[PDB]
C-alpha cells in the first residue's frame, strides 16, 4: 500500500539545503502512508513539492516548519493517528513558515480533505504571511477536546458567501465540511448529513460514503477486508442463549493494524494475534516449524531487555550505565545498537564511555530478535570477539530495510563469528571499512532465510589489495564463509571439524585420545577400552560396546575396567567377563560357588 | 533570522555538527555535517 | 435481581402443593429472566404479586390453563424469544378458562423473534386489539401471530380516550403506545411521530432521550446502565508496538449483560466470558477460594467422566446395567445423574438388566456432580443412599425440569445418610412423598444453599411429631441437634471427638483398651511400641519422637521390636547398645 517511514529529525537538518531537498524526496516521494512522523522543513520558495499529494495518512505528529513556499500541497491528507507527538503535545504542528528580511512565506494550507485528529492538540502560533490560519472549526477536526490549538496575514476574505466562517483559503474549495458538530443527537461517530438518516457507522474515521461500516474513508481499530471494525473474527464465538463458547469456522489473526489469514512466520502466533515477543507470563515455543507461545507451568527462561524495549524504552544506544542489564542474558528482546555517544560517552548527559573489558556482558548472547546497527566500536577492538558464538539475528523487527547495518568502522580488520549461521528476516548494508580483509569471502545466499534479500558492499578495503599483499583464506575452509585468519574462523570446512575447530584428518588410529567419525565430523570414545596400531580403528562409535578393542574383562556386549561387584554381589575375570556370585555371597566373593563365599 | 547562538547548558547538545539556538520558540536545533542525521546528528545517512 | 425458568411447556408440575411456592422462591424481586417464562396451572386466586418486577424475558413467554383472572406483567418490556414455544412462538397464551380476563401488557414494547399466537381462552377480551406489527422487529419480522375472537364473554369498547381502540384490558390505562409505525423516520423504535423522536440504533422499547444511555431495553448487551455491542476484552492489542497486554477496562461477558466478575457457580474463561461448560483442550483448576477457571492443556488432557446430557450420554434416560461401569472409580463427573423406573427395573425391549447394590459401587469415589441427582426409584433392601456417602458438592449447572438440583420422589428411604455433602452450589431441592424418611428435618439445610432464590420444598415425608414419636431422633454428641440419619456416624459436628466416622465423648488417652494421643477433634492410637504408661506424653503422639518411654529394645531416637544387627544388644534398662560381635 506505497508505506514509507519519517525522518524523525525534529527542528534539525542537513547543512546542504538541496540534499534536504531530495533526501525529502527520496523518503517521501509517491508514498501514501507515513511511519511515525511527517517532517516538512526549510524548502526553499524555488522547488517542488508535488510529490506529497499521494500522501493519505500519518501515524505520528505532522511538522511544517521555517519554510519559504507558498502552498502546502497536502489535499489528500485525510487522518493524523497522533502516536507521536511534537513536544509531546501536538498532533499537527505549522510555524514559523517565512523569511523575517523578507517578502517569502507559506500563504494556504490546502488540505480540502483533512477530516480528524484522533490523539493531541494543533499548534499554529506564528506564521507572517498565512491567510486563514483562523476561522477554523477547529472541534469538529479533533476527537478529544480540551476546553491547545494556538493561532495568531489578515484581511484575506472568505472562501465563499455560503460557507459560514468555515474557510482555510480564498475560494468554494477551501471550505471546512463539518462531520461531527453537525449531527443527529442519537450519533456516536461523525456524519454525512444533518439527519439521523445519513449519520454513519461507529468504527469509521475521516467521513462516510454511506451507513455501513464498510463505506468508511478511514478506519478506527482494524481493517477486515475493507470493514471498520473493534476487534478482529475470534478462534470462539459466546453464546448467551445457553451461556457456552463455541467453535469459530472464519477465524483470522490480529496484526498490527490488520485481520491476515496467515500469520508472519517470524511472529509468535499466539491463539488469534501476532507479537514481536510472548509476554512474561508465557513461554515462547516451536512445533512443527511454527514459532508460538504456551502458558509458563516450567521453569520458563527469560529474555533481556533491547534498546527500545521493556526498562529501555527512552534509550537510543547501549552505553556506559545499561550496559550493565546485560550480564546474565542469552537472548536479547529488542533492537542491539552501538552509536556515538554510547560508545565515547556524551557530555551533555552524565553518561561516560564504555572500557572495551564491559562489553563482555555480550559474550553469553546467542539470539537478538531485532536488528544490529553498529556505527561505533572501541579504537583497539579489531573483531567481534564478544558476540562470536552469536546464534540468530533479527526476523521481526528491522532498521528500515536492513537487519545488520555496518558504517565506518575503521578499526576492525575481520569480523570473526564462529555460530552465526542465519538471518531470520531482513537485508545487509556494510560500507566504509577501510581495513576490512574477509567481507568478499562470503556466501550470503547461504545466511539469508529466503530468496528475496539481498545485501549492499562498497568502499571497503579492496579484496584484490588485501588478498595479495595483506591477509587470505585458511587452506581447509570452503569457499562458502572465511571470516577471517586461522581454522576457526570458518563457517564450512573440507574433510572434517571437531567443533569450531577445522581439521584434516580425525584421530581414529593414532593419538593419546581416539575418535570416530561421520562424513565431516569426528567424536571421541570410551577412554576404558584398548588403543588400536598400525593404522586399525580404535573405535565404531561413541561407548565401550563399539570399541574394537579390549585391554580388560567385559560384561555382556560392552568392555569394562572396573566391575560393578557388591551391588548381590557379581564378581569378575581378569581375560574375559563379570559374572554372577553364588547366592550365599553375602560378605565377599571369589566365584560362582559355595565355597567361593566370604 | 529566527535562531542565535546556543547557551552555554548547550555546549555539548549537538554531536558531529554545528549548534544554534531558535529564539522564536526557544529552541536548541543543530545544522549536521554532511552524511550525519537525527535530533543532535548523532547517526549516519544510509542515503549518502 | 437475577432469576431463570423451568422450561417445561405444558406439563403438569412435578409437586402441585409446592408449584406456588417454587414460583414465588425463584421470581420474587427479579428484574430479568433467564431462559423461558413459564406461567402454568395456576389455582383460583393464586398470589402472583411477586412476579411484577419482570422487565425482560430471555426466552418465550407461555400463559396456560390458570384459573387466574389476571398476571401482573405491566411492568414486562421486551422479550428475546431465543427458545420458542413449539419452535413457532415467543408468547403463547392457552386455555385460561372463570379464566384470565385481561392481557395487562401494559410496557410490552419488543419481539425480536418469532410469532405470537393465542387460542381457546373464553373469558379473555381484546386478543384482537393490539397492533402487533408495532411490537415487532423490523429486521425480522416474523409476525404468525394466530388469534382465536371466539369467547364467551362480551367485549366494552376499551376506552373513551383510546383513539385507535387498541388496547390491553377494560380501563382508560391500557391503550397501546405505539413505538414503530407512527414516526416520520426509517428507525426500528421512536419516542414520538417526529424525525427528532428517533432515539438510538441499540435502544429497544423505545427510550427516555437520544442516547445509548436512554434505552428502555437493549440490543447486544447492557453494560453498567449503556447499552453496548460487546463487553470489552480482558486484553487488549497494541496496533503500533504489535504485543499483547492486560486491558485496564477489560470486563466478562455474561449473558445479555457485561460484568467486573461472574457469579459463584459460573466458570471463568480467558476470552472475556463466564460459562457453564469448559471450551475443548482446557482443564478446570480452582485456582483460589470459592471460583473456578479454565486453562489450556499443554499435552493430551486426562479422560473426562462423563454423566447424563453430556457427549455420547446426551440421549440417555437414566444410569442403567448397561451404562453404570462408566462411572467405576470417578471422582468428578461432567453432567447428571439420573435412577428411575426401568433403571431399577427390566428393560427386555432392549435386552438391558436391573441395577444391582454391588453395580451401585461404582460411585464410592464420586466427590461432585456438575449436574443435578434425580433418585425416582430404589432399591428396598437399601435404607439409605450410603452408596453416596462421599459426594461432597452438587454444582447444579444442569437442573431437573429446569429448577431442581436434587430431586427425591417417593422412595423407600429410612434415613438421608450423604453425610459428606456440605454444598448446594445452585438449584432447588425437592424432597416429597418419601414415606419413611424423617432427619429431613434435622438437616441444616440453611448450612448447605449459596444464593438468593435458593430454598427446600417438601411434602408427604413421614410427618416429624409421628417420627420423632419413636424416639428416632438426632444424637445428642453433635451439632446442636443437627444429622443426616440415625446414631453418633449420623452426625454433622461432633461436639467432643471423632473416632472413625462416630462422633465420642472421650479420647481414650489413659483407659484400659490401647491408649491414644489427643488431636483438635480426633483420637489415635500409639505406636505399639510406645509404652502404655499413665504419663500424657509417655506412649502418645503422632510420631516415634513423641514415644519417649519403650516397652521393649530401646533405640535412642525410638522405642523398636529388637534391636537392629553394627549389630546392637538390649542392656540392663531395656536398650539397644552395640555389640562385641558383628
Ligand atoms: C550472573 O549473576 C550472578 C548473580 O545472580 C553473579 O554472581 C555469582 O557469580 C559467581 C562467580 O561467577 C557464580 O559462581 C560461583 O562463584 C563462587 C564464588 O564464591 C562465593 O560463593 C560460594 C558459594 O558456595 C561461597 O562458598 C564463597 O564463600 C563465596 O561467597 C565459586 O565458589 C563457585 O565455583 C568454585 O567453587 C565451587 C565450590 O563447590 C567449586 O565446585 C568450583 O569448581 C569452583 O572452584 C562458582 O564459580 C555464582 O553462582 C553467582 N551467584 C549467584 C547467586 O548466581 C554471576 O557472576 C553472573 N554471571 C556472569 C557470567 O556474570
Ligand atoms: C480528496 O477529496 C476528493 C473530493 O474532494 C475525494 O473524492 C474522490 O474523487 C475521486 C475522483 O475524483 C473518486 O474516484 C472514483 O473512481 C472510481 C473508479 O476508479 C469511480 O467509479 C468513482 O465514481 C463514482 O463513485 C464514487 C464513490 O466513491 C464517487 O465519489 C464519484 O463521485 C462517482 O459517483 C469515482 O470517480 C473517489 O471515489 C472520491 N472519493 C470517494 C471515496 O468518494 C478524495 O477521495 C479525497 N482523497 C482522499 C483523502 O481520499
Ligand atoms: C556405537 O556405534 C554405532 C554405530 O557404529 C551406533 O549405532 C547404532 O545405534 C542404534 C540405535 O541406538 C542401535 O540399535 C538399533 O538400530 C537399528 C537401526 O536403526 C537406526 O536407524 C533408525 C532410523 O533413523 C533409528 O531410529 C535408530 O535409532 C538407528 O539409528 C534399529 O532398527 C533398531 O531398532 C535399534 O535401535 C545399533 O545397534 C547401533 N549400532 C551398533 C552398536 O551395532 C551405536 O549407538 C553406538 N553405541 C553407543 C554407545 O551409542
Ligand atoms: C482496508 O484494506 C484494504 C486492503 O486489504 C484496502 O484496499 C486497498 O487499498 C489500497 C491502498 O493503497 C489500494 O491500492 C491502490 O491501488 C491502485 C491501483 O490502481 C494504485 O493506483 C494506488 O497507488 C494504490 O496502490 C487497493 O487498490 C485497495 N484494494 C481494493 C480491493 O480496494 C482498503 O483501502 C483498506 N481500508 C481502509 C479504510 O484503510
Ligand atoms: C553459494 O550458495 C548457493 C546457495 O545459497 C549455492 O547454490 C546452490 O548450489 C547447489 C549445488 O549445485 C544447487 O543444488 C543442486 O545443484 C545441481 C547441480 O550441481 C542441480 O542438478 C540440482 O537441481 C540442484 O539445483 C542449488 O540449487 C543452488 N542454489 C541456488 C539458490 O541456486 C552456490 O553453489 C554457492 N556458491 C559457492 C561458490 O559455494
Ligand atoms: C553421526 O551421525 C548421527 C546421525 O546419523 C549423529 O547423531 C544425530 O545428531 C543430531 C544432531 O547433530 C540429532 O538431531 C537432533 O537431535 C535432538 C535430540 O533431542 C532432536 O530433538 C532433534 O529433533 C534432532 O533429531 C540426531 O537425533 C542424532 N541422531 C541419532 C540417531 O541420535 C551423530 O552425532 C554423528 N556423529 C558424529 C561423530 O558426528
Ligand atoms: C442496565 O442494568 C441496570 C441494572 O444492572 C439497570 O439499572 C437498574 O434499574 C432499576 C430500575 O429499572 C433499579 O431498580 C430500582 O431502584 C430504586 C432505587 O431507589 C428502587 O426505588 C426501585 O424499587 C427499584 O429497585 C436498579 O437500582 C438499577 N440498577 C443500577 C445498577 O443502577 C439499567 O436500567 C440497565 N440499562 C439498560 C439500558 O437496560
Ligand atoms: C460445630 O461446627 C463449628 C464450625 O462450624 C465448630 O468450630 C468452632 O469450635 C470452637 C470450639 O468448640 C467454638 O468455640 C470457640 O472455641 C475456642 C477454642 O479455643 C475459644 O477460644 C472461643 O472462645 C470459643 O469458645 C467456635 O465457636 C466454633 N465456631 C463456629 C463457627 O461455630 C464447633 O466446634 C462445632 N460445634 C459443635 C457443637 O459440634
Ligand atoms: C372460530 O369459530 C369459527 C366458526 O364459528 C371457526 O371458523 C370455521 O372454521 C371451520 C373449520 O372447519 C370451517 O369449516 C368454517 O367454514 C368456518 N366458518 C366460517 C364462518 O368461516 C374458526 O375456525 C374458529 N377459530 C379458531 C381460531 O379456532
Ligand atoms: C500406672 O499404670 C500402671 C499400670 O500400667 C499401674 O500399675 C498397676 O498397679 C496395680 C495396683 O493395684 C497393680 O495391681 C499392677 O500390678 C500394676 N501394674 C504394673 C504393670 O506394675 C500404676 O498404678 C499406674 N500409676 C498411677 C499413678 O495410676
Ligand atoms: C584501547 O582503547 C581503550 C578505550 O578505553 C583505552 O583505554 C586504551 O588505551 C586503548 N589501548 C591502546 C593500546 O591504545
Ligand atoms: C595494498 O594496500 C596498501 C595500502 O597502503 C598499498 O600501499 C599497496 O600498494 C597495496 N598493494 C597492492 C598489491 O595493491
Ligand atoms: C376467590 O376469591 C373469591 C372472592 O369473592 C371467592 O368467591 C372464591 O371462592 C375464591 N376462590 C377460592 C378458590 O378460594
Amino acid at each position: 500500500q506505497s508505506v514509507c517511514a519519517g525522518t524523525e529529525n525534529k527542528l534539525s537538518s542537513l547543512s546542504d539545503l538541496e540534499q534536504q531537498y531530495r533526501a525529502l524526496r527520496k523518503y517521501y516521494e509517491n508514498c501514501e502512508v507515513v511511519m511515525g512522523n511527517l517532517e516538512i522543513t526549510s524548502i526553499e520558495h524555488n522547488r517542488d513539492l508535488s510529490f506529497l499529494r499521494s500522501v493519505r495518512e500519518v501515524t505520528g505528529y505532522v511538522l511544517v516548519a521555517l519554510n519559504q513556499f507558498r502552498y502546502l500541497p497536502l489535499e489528500n491528507l485525510r487522518i493524523i493517528r497522533g502516536t507521536k507527538l511534537y513536544e509531546d503535545r501536538y498532533a499537527l504542528a505549522i510555524f514559523l513558515n517565512y523569511r523575517k528580511d523578507g517578502n517569502f512565506g507559506l500563504q494556504e494550507l490546502g488540505l480540502k480533505n483533512l477530516t480528524e485528529i484522533l490523539n493531541g492538540g494543533v499548534y499554529v502560533d506564528q506564521n507572517k504571511f498565512l491567510c486563514y490560519a483562523d476561522t477554523i472549526h477547529w472541534q469538529d477536526i479533533v476527537r478529544n477536546p480540551w476546553p491547545l490549538t494556538l493561532v495568531s496575514s489578515s484581511g484575506c476574505g472568505r472562501c465563499h458567501k455560503s460557507c459560514t466562517g468555515r474557510c482555510w483559503g480564498p475560494t468554494e474549495n477551501h471550505c471546512q465540511t463539518l462531520t461531527r458538530t453537525v449531527c443527529a443527537e442519537q450519533c456516536d461517530g461523525r456524519c454525512y448529513g444533518p439527519y439521523v438518516s445519513d449519520c454513519c457507522h461507529r468504527e469509521c474515521a475521516g467521513g462516510c460514503s454511506g451507513p455501513k461500516d464498510t463505506d468508511c474513508f478511514a478506519c478506527m481499530n482494524f481493517n477486515d477486508s475493507g470493514a471498520c471494525v473493534t476487534q478482529c473474527p475470534q478462534t470462539f464465538v459466546y453464546n448467551p442463549t445457553t451461556f457456552q463458547l463455541e467453535h469459530n469456522f472464519n477465524a483470522k489473526y490480529t496484526y498490527g493494524a490488520f485481520c491476515v489469514k496467515k500469520c508472519p512466520h517470524n511472529f509468535v502466533v499466539d491463539s488469534s494475534s501476532c507479537v514481536r515477543a510472548c509476554p512474561s507470563s508465557k513461554m515462547e515455543v516451536e512445533e512443527n516449524g511454527i514459532k508460538m507461545c504456551k502458558p509458563c507451568t516450567d521453569i520458563c527462561p527469560k529474555a533481556c531487555d533491547g534498546i527500545g524495549t521493556g526498562s529501555l524504552m527512552s534509550a537510543q544506544t547501549v552505553d556506559s550505565s545499561n550496559i550493565d542489564k546485560f550480564i546474565n542474558c542469552t537472548k536479547i528482546n529488542g533492537n542491539l545498537i552501538f552509536l556515538v555517544t554510547g560508545i565515547h560517552g556524551d557530555p551533555y548527559n552524565a553518561i561516560e564511555a564504555i572500557d572495551p573489558e564491559k562489553l563482555n556482558v555480550f559474550r553469553t548472547v546467542r539470539e537478538i530478535t531485532g536488528f544490529l546497527n553498529i556505527q561505533s566500536w572501541p579504537p583497539n577492538m579489531t573483531d567481534f570477539s564478544v558476540f562470536s558464538n552469536l546464534v540468530t539475528i533479527g526476523g521481526r523487527v528491522l532498521y528500515s530495510g536492513l537487519s545488520l547495518l555496518i558504517l565506518k568502522q575503521q578499526g576492525i580488520t575481520s569480523l570473526q563469528f564462529q555460530s552465526l549461521k542465519e538471518i531470520s528476516a531482513g537485508n545487509i548494508y556494510i560500507t566504509d571499512n577501510s581495513n576490512l580483509c574477509y567481507y568478499h569471502t562470503i556466501n550470503w545466499t547461504t545466511l539469508f532465510s529466503t530468496i528475496n534479500q539481498r545485501i549492499v558492499i562498497r568502499d571497503n578495503r579492496k579484496a584484490e589489495n588485501c588478498t595479495a599483499e595483506g591477509m587470505v583464506c585458511n587452506h581447509l575452509c570452503s569457499s562458502d564463509g572465511c571470516w577471517g585468519p586461522g581454522p576457526d574462523q570458518c563457517l564450512s570446512c573440507r574433510r572434517f571439524s571437531r567443533g569450531r575447530i577445522c581439521i584434516e584428518s580425525c584421530n581414529l588410529y593414532d593419538g593419546e585420545f581416539r575418535e570416530f567419525e561421520n562424513g565431516s565430523i569426528c567424536v571421541e570414545c570410551d577412554p576404558q577400552c584398548e588403543k588400536m596400531e598400525d593404522g586399525l580403528l580404535t573405535c565404531h562409535g561413541p561407548g565401550p560396546d563399539n570399541c574394537t578393542k579390549c585391554s580388560h574383562f567385559k560384561d555382556g556386549p560392552n568392555c569394562v575396567e572396573k566391575c560393578p561387584d557388591g551391588l548381590i554381589f557379581k564378581y569378575a575375570d581378569p581375560d574375559r567377563e563379570c559374572h554372577p556370585c553364588h547366592p550365599n555371597c553375602t560378605q565377599g566373593c571369589n566365584g560362582p560357588t559355595s565355597h567361593d563365599c566370604i | 533570522g529566527h535562531f542565535s547562538r546556543c547557551p552555554k547548558q548547550y555546549k555539548h547538545y549537538c554531536i558531529k555538527g554545528r549548534c544554534r539556538f531558535v529564539v522564536a520558540e526557544q529552541t536548541p536545533s543543530c545544522v549536521c555535517d554532511e552524511g550525519y542525521i537525527g535530533a543532535r546528528c548523532e547517526r549516519v545517512d544510509l542515503f549518502y | 435481581q437475577v432469576c431463570t425458568g423451568t422450561d417445561m411447556k405444558l406439563r403438569l408440575p412435578a409437586s402441585p402443593e409446592t408449584h406456588l411456592d417454587m414460583l414465588r422462591h425463584l421470581y420474587q424481586g427479579c428484574q430479568v429472566v433467564q431462559g423461558n417464562l413459564e406461567l402454568t396451572y395456576l389455582p383460583t386466586n393464586a398470589s402472583l404479586s411477586f412476579l411484577q418486577d419482570i422487565q425482560e424475558v430471555q426466552g418465550y413467554v407461555l400463559i396456560a390453563h390458570n384459573q387466574v383472572r389476571q398476571v401482573p406483567l405491566q411492568r414486562l418490556r421486551i422479550v428475546r424469544g431465543t427458545q420458542l414455544f413449539e419452535d413457532n412462538y415467543a408468547l403463547a397464551v392457552l386455555d385460561n378458562g372463570g379464566g384470565l380476563r385481561e392481557l395487562q401488557l401494559r410496557s410490552l414494547t419488543e419481539i425480536l423473534k418469532g410469532g405470537v399466537l393465542i387460542q381457546r381462552n373464553p373469558q379473555l377480551c381484546y386478543q384482537d386489539t393490539i397492533l402487533w406489527k408495532d411490537i415487532f422487529h423490523k429486521n425480522n419480522q416474523l409476525a404468525l401471530t394466530l388469534i382465536d375472537t371466539n369467547r364467551s364473554r362480551a367485549c366494552h369498547p376499551c376506552s373513551p380516550m383510546c383513539k385507535g381502540s387498541r388496547c390491553w384490558g377494560e380501563s382508560s390505562e391500557d391503550c397501546q403506545s405505539l413505538t414503530r409505525t407512527v414516526c416520520a423516520g426509517g428507525c426500528a423504535r421512536c419516542k414520538g411521530p417526529l424525525p427528532t423522536d428517533c432515539c438510538h440504533e441499540q435502544c429497544a422499547a423505545g427510550c427516555t432521550g437520544p442516547k445509548h444511555s436512554d434505552c428502555l431495553a437493549c440490543l447486544h448487551f447492557n453494560h453498567s446502565g449503556i447499552c453496548e455491542l460487546h463487553c470489552p476484552a480482558l486484553v487488549t492489542y497494541n496496533t503500533d508496538t504489535f504485543e499483547s497486554m492486560p486491558n485496564p477496562e477489560g470486563r466478562y461477558t455474561f449473558g445479555a449483560s457485561c460484568v467486573t466478575a461472574c457469579p459463584y457457580n459460573y466458570l471463568s474463561t480467558d476470552v472475556g466470558s463466564c460459562t457453564l461448560v469448559c471450551p475443548l483442550h482446557n482443564q478446570e483448576v480452582t485456582a483460589e477460594d470459592g471460583t473456578q477457571r479454565c486453562e489450556k492443556c499443554s499435552k493430551p488432557c486426562a479422560r473426562v467422566c462423563y454423566g447424563l446430557g453430556m457427549e455420547h450420554l446426551r440421549e440417555v434416560r437414566a444410569v442403567t446395567s448397561a451404562n453404570i461401569q462408566e462411572f467405576a472409580g470417578c471422582k468428578k463427573i461432567f453432567g447428571s445423574l439420573a435412577f428411575l423406573p426401568e433403571s431399577f427395573d427390566g428393560d427386555p425391549a432392549s435386552n438391558t438388566a436391573p441395577l444391582q447394590p454391588e453395580q451401585l459401587q461404582v460411585f464410592e469415589t464420586l466427590e461432585e456432580i456438575t449436574g443435578y441427582l434425580y433418585i425416582s426409584a430404589w432399591p428396598d433392601s437399601l435404607p439409605d443412599l450410603s452408596v453416596f456417602q462421599n459426594l461432597q458438592v452438587i454444582r447444579g449447572r444442569i437442573l431437573h425440569n429446569g429448577a431442581y438440583s436434587l430431586t427425591l420422589q417417593g422412595l423407600g428411604i429410612s434415613w438421608l445418610g450423604l453425610r459428606s455433602l456440605r454444598e448446594l452450589g445452585s438449584g432447588l431441592a425437592l424432597i416429597h412423598h418419601n414415606t419413611h424418611l424423617c432427619f429431613v428435618h434435622t438437616v441444616p439445610w440453611d448450612q448447605l444453599f449459596r444464593n438468593p432464590h435458593q430454598a427446600l420444598l417438601h411434602t408427604a415425608n413421614r410427618p416429624e411429631d409421628e417420627c420423632v414419636g419413636e424416639g428416632l431422633a438426632c444424637h445428642q454428641l453433635c451439632a446442636r441437634g443437627h444429622c443426616w440419619g440415625p446414631g453418633p456416624t449420623q452426625c454433622v459436628n461432633c461436639s467432643q471427638f471423632l473416632r472413625g466416622q462416630e462422633c465420642v465423648e472421650e479420647c481414650r488417652v489413659l483407659q484400659g483398651l490401647p491408649r491414644e494421643y489427643v488431636n483438635a477433634r480426633h483420637c489415635l492410637p500409639c505406636h505399639p511400641e510406645c509404652q502404655p504408661q499413665n504419663g500424657s506424653v509417655t506412649c502418645f503422639g503422632p510420631e516415634a519422637d513423641q514415644c519417649v518411654a519403650c516397652a521393649h529394645y530401646k533405640d535412642p531416637p525410638f522405642c523398636v521390636a529388637r534391636c537392629p544387627s553394627i549389630w546392637k544388644f538390649p542392656d540392663e534398662e531395656g536398650a539397644c547398645q552395640p555389640c562385641p560381635i558383628n
